[PDB]
């Protein structure tokens, strides 16, 4: 579609001065996060240790 | 407001020596500790050990990390701990 | 020649964007797969 250079310059100009230490909307409003989960399998239930295993895709 | 936080944090972390404790050469730094026990799992007689999960919190004053002009407490990303001095606390009777 | 290969490799790796797949805007990249089974060393019915 567009040249690979276009996406490359977009990617390397995305970061610039970002400072991932700070959350989005810091000091303005709480950051709203929407959570999604897909349960691949609920593993064995270990009654002896009072625990159960679970495999998930968490988004 | 964002750029003010940018400048403040960059100023705070500029010229910071992690190798030196707060108030190096002065009186000792006071560290206030508290714990929140989440569970005690396996008190084993045969092994002579207890497993324990907990939230361990430490508080200490550091003049280098003092800022003004921002009226709110700053919660930074956890990886910033790599750029800061932290006390060398450890648990003496630990096995793992 | 040896040196021809030596700077040829550096020419290849230079200017390579790891972040983009081959044929980023083009058709999908076809990935063939082989498996050489060394051993199945355990089959637990318990777990
Ligand atoms: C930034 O963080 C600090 C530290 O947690 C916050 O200060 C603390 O705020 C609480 C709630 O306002 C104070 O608790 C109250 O204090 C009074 C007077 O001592 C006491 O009678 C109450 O029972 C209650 O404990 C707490 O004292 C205060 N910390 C100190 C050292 O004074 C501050 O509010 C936070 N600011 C923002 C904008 O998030």
């Amino acid at each position: 579609k567009v040249p690979e250079g276009d996406v490359t310059v977009i990617l390397n100009n995305l970061l610039e001065g970002y400072d991932n230490k700070l959350r989005p909307d810091i000091g303005v409003k709480p950051t709203l996060i929407h959570t999604d989960m897909y349960v691949n399998s609920i593993g064995p239930v270990n009654a002896i240790n009072m625990e159960y295993t679970i495999d998930i895709f968490f988004a | 407001n964002m750029s003010f936080v940018k400048e403040t944090v960059d100023k705070l972390l500029k010229g910071y020596d992690i190798r030196l404790r707060p108030d190096f050469g002065g009186p000792p730094v006071c560290v206030g500790m508290n714990i929140d026990i989440a569970s005690i799992d396996m008190v084993s007689e045969v092994n002579m050990d207890y497993t324990l999960t907990m939230y361990f919190q430490q508080y200490w004053r550091d003049k280098r990390l003092a800022y003004s002009g921002i009226p709110l407490n700053l919660t930074l990303d956890n990886r910033v701990a790599d750029q800061l001095w932290v006390p060398d606390t450890y648990f003496l009777n630990d096995k793992k």
